[PDB]
């Protein structure tokens, strides 16, 4: 029957909402990640990595789990550390949301974190695991492949389905790049449907942007927690992105307020900036009788110490 | 926010 043997066999399965106040005449319909085990889109690389590490056997019982997180993947993989019998230890910026830290330590995480300025997370981490490399195993979610793979074989699969195959558009805000990565390559590859795959990226740290006009990398600080790392992380499939919207920290900030209040959505940050990116577009009479599907990455309780409340 |  339909009951799952642990919390991590729960992921996904979200749900597909159009928006009223946004868009042009219902052609935005946006998946609320944030219905999920630990509430993010984070907790299904939480489970994979960890299930993948297990069939590879770098995973086994006694075994310590390391990442670098900004938080969310960090909440995922201790509720699947907890769930499925796991010691793990993580890092994270200062500067982070203090739920995020507030639920970390519940989970029963080692907790260790680093300069907010250095972004840094990821450095040290690997200085960690260097300290007994068979005690520790380090998931790396930025260069795991078993990160975009889940959204392949789940997220992406969810959207066609529940579109019936009408999806025309996918907006998703990258931080590690798996989710955009991983639908895109369901959705082009797998069911052979050629939509437009459409990258979101703080204006104030646009590196993608940068980097494919051949311009001055120039990464910089911003308020949309979750998205722009500041570099072009491994796991974000360049080649798959057929456009890039930038948006701002405010506007993205007023845009998941007006989803809350408007919608009646608690969305997150990165929630209110994916979809400011996806109304530009449907109002683009190109994309006006478009299906335009955004990613909704988290929801807004994780937030109430932030400028969102 | 930054790198990570
Ligand atoms: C709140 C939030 N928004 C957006 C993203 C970006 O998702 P992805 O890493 O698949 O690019 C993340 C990543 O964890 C996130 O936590
Ligand atoms: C890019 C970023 O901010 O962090 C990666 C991912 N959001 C995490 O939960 O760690």
């Amino acid at each position: 029957m339909a009951i799952y043997a642990d919390n991590s066999y729960s992921i996904g399965n979200t749900p597909l909402v159009r928006l009223k106040h946004f868009g042009h005449n219902g052609n935005v319909v946006v998946k609320i990640e944030g219905r999920n085990p630990s509430y993010s889109v984070k907790c299904r690389i939480g489970a994979n990595m960890v299930w993948q590490a297990e069939k590879d056997g770098t995973l086994t019982k006694g075994k310590e789990i390391v990442d670098a997180t900004s938080g969310n993947t960090g909440i995922a993989l201790a509720y699947v550390a907890a769930a499925r019998g796991y010691k793990i230890t993580l890092t994270m910026p200062e500067t982070m949301s203090l739920e995020r830290k507030r639920l970390l330590c519940g989970l029963g995480v080692n907790l260790v974190l680093t300069e907010g300025a250095k972004g840094g997370a990821i450095a040290k981490a690997e200085e960690i695991v260097a300290s007994d490399p068979s005690r520790y195993v380090m998931l790396k979610q930025f260069e795991n492949p078993a990160n975009p793979q889940i959204h392949r074989e789940t997220t992406g699969p969810e959207i066609w389905k529940d579109t019936d195959g009408k999806v025309d558009v996918v907006v998703a805000g990258v931080g590690t790049g798996g989710s955009i990565t991983g639908i895109s390559r369901a959705i082009k590859l797998d069911f052979g449907k050629q939509i437009t795959s459409v990258a979101v990226e703080p204006v104030e740290s646009p590196v993608i942007s940068q980097t494919l006009a051949g311009e001055e990398v120039k990464p910089g600080p911003h308020k949309i927690q979750g998205i722009g790392a500041g570099f072009i992380p491994k796991n974000l499939d360049l080649s798959i992105i057929d456009r890039v919207e930038t948006v701002d920290s405010d506007t993205a900030l007023a845009t998941a307020r007006r989803l809350m209040a408007e919608e009646g959505i608690l969305a997150g940050i990165s929630s209110g900036a994916a979809v400011a990116a996806a109304d530009r577009l449907a109002k683009l009479p190109e994309f006006a009788d478009k299906l335009i599907v955004v990613i909704l990455p988290s929801a807004s309780e994780r937030y109430l110490s932030t400028a969102l409340f | 926010f930054e790198y990570g």
